[PDB]
This record gives C-alpha cells, structure tokens and sequence, in this order.
C-alpha cells in the first residue's frame, strides 16, 4: 500500500530564558 | 440545504499569512456569499456554478478576523434573497494569545489547571528546573489538567498555550505558581 | 492495500526567546 | 504499507520574562 500520512507536530521548545537586568 | 465553512490553514492565526475560506454547498450554485454579521450585503462574493467556493484572503489583517458566515443565491431567486445561512466561522488574527492562568485545584497527589479564554488549544506545563516542558495536552475546552505525583509535586510552575499546528500562535507564559 | 501508519513526530520546536530587559 | 515521513516541527516554547530591575 501507499505511504503513511505524516505524524503530528513535535513537542513544543523549551521555554525562553529570563531577559538580563535593567538599565 | 444548509453550507458549510472551512477555514484553511487555521481558525486562529497571526497576521500576514494567507488563509482560505471555503464554502461548500450540497448541490452546486451560482452564487456564495461571505458575511460578516448583521449586515445584508456580503463583504465578499464568487461566482462560481459550483459547489464549492474558495475565499482566499491573502496577508490576513486583525481587521479580516471576526465572525462570518457562507450563504448562496441561484440566479432565479429574489433580489436580496439568500439561502440558508451556514454555521459561524470565527476567525480570529493576533500576534499572541491572551496570558493563561496557572491554579491548583483542591481534592498527596496534585492537579494543576492552566486556563485561557480560547477553545481547541495546545497546553504545555514547565517545570521551573526543568528545560523540556513536563507535560502538554491538547484540548477542545480553553483550558487544561494536569496531575503532578505526590512527593514530585512541591516546586515552580508555569504554563503557555498555542495553536495545535503551524502557523503556530504563541501565548505568553503564565504568573509561575509556587507548591 | 490501506496506506502505513503515521510518521513519527516532528523534531522539537525551537527554544522560546530570551526576554527582555528589566524595567 | 511504509509508514509516513515524520510531522512538522514543534512550536517554539513560550517567550523569555523580562529581566530583573536595575
């Protein structure tokens, strides 16, 4: 038979870091 | 014979991407309409001879989102007079979703709850520690529960939600909740 | 015949951006 | 039959909080 369809998305990113301190 | 109202490639997402809108009909038709509510002209119209039409707004714009609905006309109808309105299609344009809230539900083991204001969402638990999110679930309500293991539970948590597929949307992460 | 199973999941997505500064 | 080429990528993760004061 055919190919598969294509699986789900990926997990999602890791979260994104803290900025730097301020000014 | 009500239509039918798809939206492709998403229900919700960001401005400049292209989205379809398609409106299918039993039988095939002269005329379909795109409507915004209340108002009896259509914002849009295709004629087509068809059963189906294809609304294609390029570089969608926050103004492009809200609520429409797909009717259409046979050329030896009434003037004005539309056929039976299709179920809404809410499109909804945003560079971000609206912040979720993080809370612990009462009952040992623990459950968490991220809540926001949007249906047929992704949601996506982290642990403060931790780089890989714990765990995600996809839900048809606009919120989440999570269960944390008893003695795995004390810590700092934090939770975003997004759209289930590209063209992702992206929360913002949620006030960390502390147990 | 019917086609094969769905693929694997996609690679994880990319890690968030690091926020902003301060104030 | 063979089994379908691998999903999309994942979303990226949430954004960065803004940094401490100064």
């Amino acid at each position: 038979g055919p190919p598969g369809p294509p699986g789900p998305p990926g997990p999602p990113g890791p979260a994104g870091f803290p900025g730097p301190p301020g000014p | 014979p009500k239509p039918w109202l798809g939206a492709q490639p998403a229900t919700v997402v960001t401005p400049g991407v292209n989205v379809t809108l398609r409106c299918r009909a039993p039988q095939p038709a002269w005329r379909f309409g795109l409507f915004k509510p209340g108002e009896i002209a259509p914002l849009l119209f295709r004629d087509v001879s068809s059963e189906l039409a294809e609304f294609f707004l390029e570089e969608v714009t926050p103004a492009q989102g809200g609520i429409y609905r797909c009717c259409y006309r046979r050329p030896d109808w009434g003037p004005g007079v539309w056929s039976q309105p299709s179920d809404v299609l809410e499109l909804l344009v945003t560079e971000e979703l609206p912040r979720p809230s993080l809370v612990a539900l009462p009952g040992a083991n623990v459950s968490l709850r991220c809540a926001g204001r949007l249906r047929n969402m992704s949601f996506v638990l982290y642990r403060e520690g931790v780089a890989a999110p714990l765990q995600y679930r996809h839900s048809a309500q606009p919120w989440a529960d999570f269960t944390l293991l008893g003695a795995r539970a004390p810590g700092t948590y934090s939770c975003y939600y997004h759209t289930p597929s590209a063209p992702y949307v992206l929360s913002q992460r949620s006030e960390v909740l502390v147990i």
